[PDB]
């Protein structure tokens, strides 16, 4: 340690970031605060193991790489990923059953299927739209498909930091055109920027109608080149100007779901659904708790469970009589 | 800046030399009276315009009055320059401002530097409220408060947005008036000083022909009328021709006179 | 490598004379002079150096303002280097090469005519207009029908006498940077007075003349940025210019600008466009376009193709010989492109007949 | 070889990468690197001066300062989007019904290129490209001439669209995309389309509004107008409807060709649907007969979306099948689809 | 981040990230994923981290100085006093009731709505209610000249919540550096912006569940990005109502006991005619009430005195419309 | 030290603590921070000097008919110097801020700077938009530097334009293009008004049109003298064009009386641009000599407007 100290000893020994590989073995260093550098080889690791924008140790007096570092660039994405949704498979999403069946047939298709489009008729199917008042289930049917179809989910805008790493005068969805390719091919959704503000798309069409322009260019490539298929979008939206997101796509092609309001089907299963990961007894009936509250919103099942849930917080007890049951529905019931 | 007697001598609002007066001045001779009977000395004030003339005087004036004490800031210094490193002066500023006791604080020009988030810009507008953030900081405290009297000056008050319009930050809020016949003769007196005329005259004729006039614009019809005396080699001048020289100036800045209309 | 053997091998002189000038690092304005010996100089560095110059330099050739070299070790004053400017925004505005020759002209005279007096003709003969002063005009102007813009301004880049000229356009000094535009043109005429010979030429004044004051919230304050000081930095005596600059535009607007060049610019013209004699010379250049046949009128069809100007009859020798390689053939008689010519006329007009009363109006 | 192990001594093994910033006749080449400092640079190895011009990546030699030599620039996030090509997988055989529209311009994009012979007599020559317009595909209709033409030279899709796209706006670096791309090869087809300038809800964030949109778009003349520009870059717009271009924009380009498709007849509509089935049928045994006597009538985009959920509704069978209840309740949906908005009018 | 045995990566203060050989002594147990760590000048050494920690510089507290406000004014209700105990003094410290019933709390705090004032008010409130270490920072205090200081910073900021317990901290209105532009001189404001998306990658950090309350407020909102609203960070918008009717009579009370008496001062006339011309210009106007009694000149406070106040601001012109009513 | 480290050393050594009030520009060599000697005079390039003007090549007596209002011109800027010792006696105080405006071109900027020519007055050449930089606090910092010299030096003068437009504080801000500038004028008003001193190094200040006026700019110190010019009558418009022309050579054979009355509106700049025109078409004619119906002739061709006939007009 002192006979290498002395190798570290005068300058220390830095940390670069390489840009860019050459094959004459000279490879570019940059370091944050200070400009870009370069160096001769310089060969220590195995040289598959270095690529751009990776992280690489600096020796100070050669300015060579001493090894190869393990970085960031998909974690940086995918914790924004993550941050929008939680996982939600298909045992998170319930009451949507007839239309997990209309959905699967496009998501599982170009996944699995392809060999069998020329039998079945059809193109790639650009993409699907979900409408109705909210509501939820929608994002959380987004990464259930596709766990069981095996296939990685990526989330959707603000984005926000894609205006820095990103360029500027970088063309924006197309940039985020790549990093869907990049990335393994993954599915993408709509969220949400869709606001009672007055009524319009006028808002939401940065973060909608732009990407209504990232899903055929996607699949534009996927058909012409790069690879390998596995590229599919969802919509989330309520009432009104859907009819312009119809007028955008004539129909071509475009799977057909329209998003329900809270329904008896929805409300039964998606209520057990929220209950697993809290133990209770099974003395309540989903049944007919579901369909005493014919309206509000999908949210609102968890606004039972989770708000009311702060009142047998206030007795100190894990469990609570029955009693505060109707008192869980008599809370709800005023806010309607 | 001078008065005490000079303060009092700008002949209008009379009301309102006697505001600052014992707002300012007085907690430093007499603290006994506000904290006795328990009532607060007001930590900021502003002052519009123009009305009239008046929006720097009146503070300027009691500004030197409290005490020898006091410390002036321009708008320029705010600005800085790219990536402007004020936002520590501004502490600096002010860190010297609790060098003299009782501290006065001073900010004219406020329309430029005071800009407004409604419209959102480029961040330009946004640094504009950190170096609000280092007005509002230092005298937020923890420190010196009651103490100290902050004062802003604007043309208009539409540039303060919803939080200096608010009190505390921006309290006091004083246009100025015009003045009255009988005391035309008074700030007639005080405007008298270096000029000198002939020995038999009436001033009622030289003021009253210029009516919503800046003191340095009546100051100037004096000098005006003055400086017709060297055209015509004397010390002296008749008032007939005082009058014309009076009337002509002063109807030449009435057309001058649009934009008065301020918002409220 | 063989051209980049000796090119490589001269590295040896290189570090012989890499030593001297290395600590010229870095570029320094200097501020102000008490004394003659010790100046006040400011580095990038953020760190102001005072301090004397070397023996090798007068001290009379240190102006204020003058970015020179210095060493690192003694800081003192090296070698003065002339540029201090500009940050980019050089490569837009720099333009270099001829075309489009004084032949591409549609037929006008007079216009043509007594624009190129304004410029090369003071040039060429320089002693003529300076014992014929009077004095030349402070500047020109270019506007009206679309026919023929930007190609007058190509008129003058191949017929330019010696050096190249600079042009420059509105929406590249857009800010991001403000005050360029004055560095801009106040360091072109100082480039200039050296070599003179070089033009100053602005396009697209329209959208940058936007005037003059709304309520709020503006709106047009900020694009007084660029009418106002351009025109104050057209308004100064220097000398001024020595080029007398030049201007193009589509519309007349706005009104501030347009009355504020009478006191200073002179030679206003409304195009013209062509006459109704004066649609065959815009025929004639295109006359020696592929094989014209001698049956050809050109009068014939001129009348039938009202302010088509030099570009809407440019497709007619198109379409002729468009619809000539559609049909196989070679050539194109009068009667063959002259049908499709009254069709480009109507079938172009239906969704706009392409007026510009209803511009300014 | 001997030259590798040379040179290395004499700038590396340690350098740095700077940036240029001027040349001086004295052969000393001023260059600044991070940050904010200048140096003099005379070296006469590897260049090559000539064609760097500043603003270059040109590496800066840790003793003392100089350059010895250039690598390369990738550069920056926004060369990476397209990347190919497209190649032509929009084929000839996706589209057909259009007779009198399809002859004509497909002289003007082979007008170019091949039978330069007497291109070149011309010497006026229409370099120009083309303009599109109109819905909801008439823009899209010739675009399958621009996607034969990537069987040579080079193609370019530029999405307008509306907002997104923002910057000062001056067009600084779509000018770029436009020229990078044209470095490759240089033939070039350069394709917009979709312009929603009239279309807006609202402005995008700080841009104007109002003029300040129409000042770039005048930007967009200046551009295109232009000057100079010489060689293709085969300029092609399109939109929906264009009120946009000024009487002056329409002069340089396009002043030739611009096109317009009118709605499909039962001709073009039967070509339109037998061709895009011509790849993939459902189930085969389909006639176009009933097909377009049934719904009168509306445009050959609906009639694939008809025909996608035919065998998707089919599809939960898992292949084939068809019920005659469900089919015609299916086809109710789009068929009051366009039943909502029948009259206009009599439009006439 | 730890790359290897024998060495590790370490960012100097500076910003630039050195490879430094780890000293064979304590090669595990006080590395870290991220901390800070002594370097040698020259040589810039790994040997020794902080404890953690020597936290940074600035202050926290100076809350505790006392009176403010007594949260007896809610006592009547019981019914909005229950839904506070439930969220103010249970997510402060409990543990075994939370496992039970599974509901993972949020430590989402987001203040919208003034005017009015509100905020610091109900803050300095809780520090009757409870103690805990109070961070207080300007949006703007973290700005400086370099930018590799300001990732160090809010990390030593967040590090300490989860290091301390409990511990609450508030930013005033952070809506400034939510600003976005790429521009390089605007780049350092944008690298701020990444803090504070760096922060927000810190505060998943202390899920779960130990240790942190953020309380966030602001005077605009639309600056704000989307993913900083969103619930799974901040999971609770307390919006503050807008002063309307029912905040007039409250903010009239508590200035004149701050004001002398008031005992001969009849306010029975100050809550009507004064109450019409209201903006409002609702909180510190009331204050201007109080300091027009500095105006004075008179011992207990005059009735012209209060009247005069709030006729000047704000003015209202009628009536040719709305008499109707 | 200006790199943005700061030391500590003792007192200088060699000067003594006599001077100054704490500074900067001081010498001081290397690492070993002792400084020999306090070094003047403030900064910064431009900034301490804007522009160097000796002396314009042209006098107060170009100008044709203008006799009656540039008297009130040359009054107020010559008084303050040789009539300064009447002042003091009568108690006169000096006018400061002058407001020239009218429709260009209105030969304005040439009679001010002229005026300083026979007054051996320095002149220093500033613009209002030249205040406006991409760096912040520049034009501000500007007037700190400007008006510094103002008690430094002895008037002299200064001479601006554009002032209108610079001083457009719309109605709601911020913020203008003007910035730096709005800010600057009511800076540049600011030091008039809290500092007496000021008092030296008298101002012009001009603008092209009354649109937009601050109405802080009246004031001793600020803009007093302010004289509406309209276009010149039948007799200066004569006048002006031929003292445009004393400079050049001036054709004889002219009545003056026709040229003057058939000019309706138009422009002083204008009527050089006849003798230009006049003088252009002069070449193709072949004789520099130039007769009294060639005024006449460039007069109506400028103005009104060019070039088309009234047909279709009936």
């Amino acid at each position: 340690l002192r006979e290498e100290l002395q190798l570290l000893q005068e300058q220390g020994s830095y940390v670069g970031e390489v840009v860019r590989a050459m094959d004459k073995k000279k490879v570019l260093v940059k370091v944050h605060p200070e400009g870009k550098f370069v160096v001769d080889v310089d060969k220590n690791i195995d040289i598959n193991d270095v690529t751009p924008n990776c992280r690489v140790a600096l020796r100070n007096d050669s300015y060579t790489l001493h090894k190869i570092l393990p970085n960031k660039v998909d974690p940086l994405v995918s914790l924004m990923m993550v941050e929008k949704v939680p996982d939600s498979t298909y045992e998170m999403i319930g009451g949507l059953d007839k239309q997990i069946k209309e959905i699967k047939e496009v998501i599982e298709l170009p996944v699995k299927h392809p060999e069998l489009f020329e039998a079945l008729g059809i193109a790639q199917p650009k993409g699907v739209l979900l409408y109705g008042p909210p509501g939820t289930g929608k994002t959380l049917l987004a990464r259930a498909v596709a766990h069981h179809t095996d296939c990685t989910f990526i989330r959707v805008s603000g984005s926000e930091l894609v205006q820095k790493f990103i360029g500027e005068g970088a063309r924006m969805v197309r940039e985020l055109f790549v990093m869907a390719r990049e990335h393994a091919p993954s599915i993408i959704f709509m969220d949400e920027i869709d606001s009672i503000g007055s009524s319009r798309l006028e808002g939401g069409s940065g973060g909608d109608s732009e990407v209504q322009r990232t899903m055929l260019e996607l699949l534009n490539q996927l058909d012409g080149f790069e690879a390998t298929k596995n590229i599919k979008v969802i919509m989330a939206t309520n009432r009104i100007d859907i009819l312009d997101s119809a007028l955008l796509r004539p129909g071509r092609i475009d799977r057909k779901i329209e998003f329900p309001p809270p329904n008896e089907e929805a409300r039964l299963d998606i209520l057990k659904i929220h209950s697993r990961k809290m133990n209770l007894t099974r003395g309540i009936n989903l049944r007919k708790i579901a369909e005493l509250m014919p309206g509000a919103s999908g949210a609102e099942v968890k606004g039972v469970c989770t708000e009311a849930g702060m009142y047998a917080l206030r007795e100190r007890r894990v469990h609570v009589t029955q009693e505060d049951f109707e008192m869980a529905v008599a809370k709800v019931m005023q806010k309607d | 800046d001078p008065g005490n007697v000079s303060y009092s001598e700008i002949g209008g609002l009379s009301e309102q030399i006697r505001e600052l007066r014992e707002v300012i001045e007085l907690p430093l001779t007499n603290p006994e009276l506000f904290q006795r009977v328990g009532i607060i000395p007001p930590k900021g004030c502003l002052l519009y315009g123009p009305p009239g003339t008046g929006k720097t005087l009146l503070a300027r004036a009691v500004a030197s009055q409290l005490d020898c004490n006091f410390l002036k800031v321009v708008s320029s210094s705010i600005v800085d320059k790219y990536i402007g490193e004020s936002a520590r002066l501004i502490r600096e500023m002010f860190n010297y401002a609790r060098d003299h006791q009782p501290c006065i604080i001073f900010m004219d020009e406020i329309d430029a530097i005071g800009g407004r988030r409604f419209s959102e810009g480029t961040s330009a507008d946004r640094e504009i409220q950190r170096t609000l953030m280092e007005l509002l900081n230092q005298m937020d405290g923890f420190d010196t408060l009651h103490r100290v009297k902050m004062i802003m000056a604007t043309n208009r008050p539409d540039t303060l947005d919803p939080a200096l319009l608010r009190p505390g930050r921006l309290d006091r809020k004083i246009h100025i008036d015009l003045p009255n016949e009988q005391a035309r003769l008074d700030i007639l007196k005080i405007h008298a000083g270096p000029i000198t005329k002939h020995g038999e005259i009436d001033y009622e004729a030289i003021v009253k022909l210029s009516d919503g006039f800046n003191g340095a614009d009546l100051r100037n019809v004096c000098t005006e009328a003055g400086m017709f005396a060297i055209r015509a080699d004397h010390d002296f001048v008749v008032q007939e021709d005082f009058m014309k020289a009076v009337r002509k100036v002063a109807d030449s800045k009435k057309l001058e006179s649009k934009l008065d209309y301020k918002p409220v | 490598a063989p051209p980049a053997l000796w090119d490589l091998a001269a590295d040896k002189q290189t570090l012989q004379s890499e030593q001297p000038l290395q600590v010229a690092r870095c570029t320094k304005i200097i501020n102000a002079d008490s004394e003659d010996p010790k100046y006040i100089i400011n580095v990038k560095q953020f760190a102001k150096f005072v301090v004397d110059l070397s023996d090798q330099v007068a001290p009379t050739d240190i102006e204020e303002g003058m970015r020179v070299g210095v060493d690192r070790n003694k800081y003192q004053i090296h070698i003065p280097l002339p540029p201090k400017i500009d940050p980019t925004v050089t490569m837009m505005q720099v333009e270099e090469k001829p075309d489009v020759t004084y032949s591409d002209v549609g037929g006008c005279k007079e216009q043509i005519e007594k624009l190129r007096e304004v410029v090369e003709t003071p040039l060429l003969h320089p002693e003529r207009f300076v014992n014929l002063g009077i004095e030349p005009p402070k500047g020109v102007l270019l506007f009206g029908p679309p026919g023929t813009g930007k190609t007058l301004c190509a008129r003058a880049v191949a017929n330019r006498t010696d050096a190249c000229f600079i042009r420059v356009i509105g929406s590249e000094l857009v800010q991001k940077y403000v005050g360029e535009g004055a560095r801009m043109v106040r360091e072109l005429f100082e480039m200039a007075r050296t070599k003179k010979a070089c033009l100053i030429f602005f396009d697209e004044i329209d959208a940058i003349g936007g005037a003059r004051f709304d309520d709020g919230a503006g709106g047009d304050n900020e694009v007084q940025r660029t009418m106002l000081e351009l025109i104050n930095q057209l308004d100064g005596f220097d000398p001024r210019g020595n080029i007398k600059v030049l201007m193009a535009t589509n519309r007349p607007d706005t009104l501030d600008p347009a009355l504020m060049r009478p006191g200073r610019l002179d030679r206003k013209i409304e195009f013209s466009l062509p006459d109704l004699e004066g649609r065959t010379h815009i025929f004639k250049i295109h006359a020696r376009s592929m094989s014209v046949e001698r049956d050809i009128r050109f009068e014939l069809l001129a009348r039938l193709c009202p302010n088509s100007t030099g570009a809407e009859i440019r497709s007619v020798c198109t379409e002729a010989g468009m619809f000539a390689i559609r049909a196989r053939r070679k050539i194109a008689t009068e009667k063959d492109f002259l049908e499709a010519v009254n069709k480009v006329i109507k079938s172009y007009a239906k969704f706009s007949a392409t007026p510009r009363y209803m511009t300014y109006n | 070889e001997e030259e590798r192990s040379k040179v290395d001594d004499l700038r590396g093994t340690p350098m740095s990468v700077g940036t240029l910033e001027e040349i001086i006749d004295d052969n000393h080449a001023i260059v600044s690197t991070s940050v904010g400092s200048e140096h003099y640079v005379s070296i006469l190895s590897f260049v090559d001066k000539d064609l760097l011009e500043p603003g270059c990546s040109v590496l800066l030699n840790h003793k003392v300062h100089a350059v010895i030599g250039v690598l390369m620039d990738d550069t920056d996030p926004l060369v990476t989007v397209m990347k190919v090509e497209k190649a032509p997988q929009e084929t000839y055989a996706d589209i057909g019904g259009l007779d009198n529209q399809i002859q004509e311009i497909k002289e003007s994009v082979e007008l170019p290129l091949t039978h330069p012979e007497y291109y070149e007599e011309m010497g006026i020559k229409p370099p120009k490209g083309v303009i599109l317009y109109g819905p909801p595909g008439t823009g899209k209709t010739l675009l399958a001439k621009a996607v034969a033409n990537q069987t040579s030279a080079t193609f370019l899709r530029v999405v307008g669209s509306e907002l997104i796209q923002k910057y000062l706006g001056d067009g600084p670096k779509l000018v770029r995309e436009l020229f990078r791309v044209a470095e490759e090869h240089a033939p070039s087809i350069v394709f917009i389309d979709e312009i929603d300038a009239i279309g807006t809800k609202r402005y995008d964030s700080n841009s104007g509004g109002e003029r300040e949109i129409q000042r770039t778009m005048l930007e967009l003349l200046n551009q295109l107008d232009g000057f100079d520009s010489r060689g293709d870059v085969k300029v092609i717009m399109a939109t929906n409807r264009i009120e946009t271009l000024d009487p002056a924009l329409i002069r340089p380009g396009r002043i030739d060709r611009k096109i317009e498709f009118p709605l499909p007849d039962e001709k073009t509509k039967k070509r339109i649907f037998q061709i895009h089935t011509s790849r993939m049928t459902l189930a085969d045994d389909v006639t176009l007969d009933d097909l377009i006597m049934a719904k009168d009538d509306l445009s050959g985009a609906d009639i694939k979306a008809i025909c996608t959920e035919a065998g998707l509704m089919a599809l939960r069978e898992r292949r084939m099948k068809v019920t005659n209840e469900d089919f015609k309740k299916s086809k109710e949906n789009v068929l009051y689809k366009k039943q909502e908005g029948t009259p206009e009018g009599l439009y006439l | 981040e730890a790359v290897d045995q024998n060495t590790a990566i370490v960012g100097s203060t500076t910003g630039s990230n050195y490879y430094v050989r780890i000293l064979s002594t304590i090669d595990r147990e006080l590395l870290k994923p991220n901390a800070s760590v002594a370097l040698h000048k020259h040589s810039n050494a790994l040997v020794d981290v902080l404890p953690p920690e020597a936290d940074s510089s600035i202050m926290m507290l100076t809350s505790d100085q006392k009176p403010d406000v007594m949260y007896a004014d809610i006592g009547g209700m019981d019914i909005q006093k229950q839904e506070v105990r439930e969220a103010v003094e249970l997510p402060l410290t409990h543990f075994e009731l939370y496992k039970q019933i599974g509901i993972d709390p949020p430590r989402g705090v987001l203040m919208y709505g003034p005017p009015g004032c509100g905020k610091t008010m109900l803050a300095k409130a809780v520090a009757h209610h409870t103690t805990a270490a109070f961070i207080r920072v300007v949006g703007s205090e973290f700005v400086q000249k370099y930018l590799g200081e300001g990732p160090r910073m809010v990390r030593d900021v967040f590090r300490l919540a989860k290091e301390n317990a409990p511990a609450i901290i508030f930013i005033d209105e952070i809506d400034a550096i939510a600003t976005k532009r790429f521009d390089a001189q605007t780049g350092a404001d944008r690298e701020v912006q990444r803090i504070l998306l760096e922060l927000l990658n810190q505060m998943d950090g202390f899920d779960q569940n130990v240790n942190v309350k953020v309380i966030m407020a602001t005077n605009r909102a639309d600056t704000l990005d989307p993913a900083l609203l969103r619930p799974g960070r901040l999971d609770r918008k307390i919006e503050f109502p807008l002063p309307d009717r029912r905040q007039k009579r409250l903010i009239f009370s508590t200035i004149t006991s701050k004001m002398n008496l008031s005992e001969e001062v009849d306010l029975e006339d100050y809550v009507a005619r004064p109450d019409k011309i209201s903006g409002a210009d609702i909180n510190s106007i009331c204050q201007e009430s109080g300091m027009l009694a500095v105006r004075e000149n008179r011992y207990i406070v005059l009735a012209k005195d209060f009247e005069k106040a709030y006729k000047t601001v704000i003015k209202k012109d009628e009536q040719e419309h709305e008499f109707y009513k | 030290t200006s790199t943005r480290q700061t030391y500590f050393l003792p007192v200088i050594g060699l000067v003594d603590a006599e001077k100054l009030k704490p500074g900067d520009l001081v010498g001081v060599n290397k690492d070993s921070y002792l400084i020999l000697e306090t070094l003047p005079t403030e900064y910064d390039s431009r900034v301490k000097a804007m522009e160097v003007d000796e002396r314009p090549t042209e006098q107060y007596s170009d100008i044709g008919g203008l006799d009656k209002q540039i008297q009130e011109l040359v009054e107020a800027i010559v008084l303050p110097m040789n009539h300064k010792e009447k002042f003091e006696n009568l108690g006169i105080q000096p006018p400061k801020g002058v407001l020239m405006y009218g429709p260009p071109g209105t030969g304005k900027t040439l009679l001010a700077r002229a005026c300083a020519a026979q007054t051996k007055a320095t002149f220093l050449k500033l613009a209002g938009p030249q205040l406006v930089q991409m760096f912040i606090g520049d034009g501000a910092k500007l007037v700190r530097d400007a008006f510094a010299l103002a008690k430094e030096k002895a008037p002299s003068i200064i001479f601006i334009d554009e002032l209108d437009a610079i001083g457009t504080k719309r109605f709601d801000s911020e913020k203008a293009g003007d910035r730096e500038v709005q800010r600057t004028m009511l800076e540049l008003l600011n030091q008039l008004d809290g500092f007496q001193p000021n008092t030296q190094v008298k101002v012009i200040a001009a603008t092209n049109r009354v649109d937009i006026l601050d109405p802080a700019l009246l004031r001793s110190g600020r803009l007093d003298r302010k004289i509406e010019f309209p276009m010149p009558n039948e007799e200066a418009r004569a006048r002006i064009m031929q003292i445009h022309s004393r400079k050049m050579n001036v054709s004889p054979d002219v009545n003056y009386e026709e040229l003057a009355r058939c000019t309706d509106d138009f422009n002083g700049a204008q009527c050089k641009a006849v003798c230009v025109e006049a003088g252009m078409i002069a070449l193709r004619r072949g004789a520099t000599e130039l007769t009294h119906e060639d005024y006449m002739e460039g007069i109506l061709e400028v103005q009104a407007k060019k070039k088309a006939n009234l047909q279709y007009y009936a």
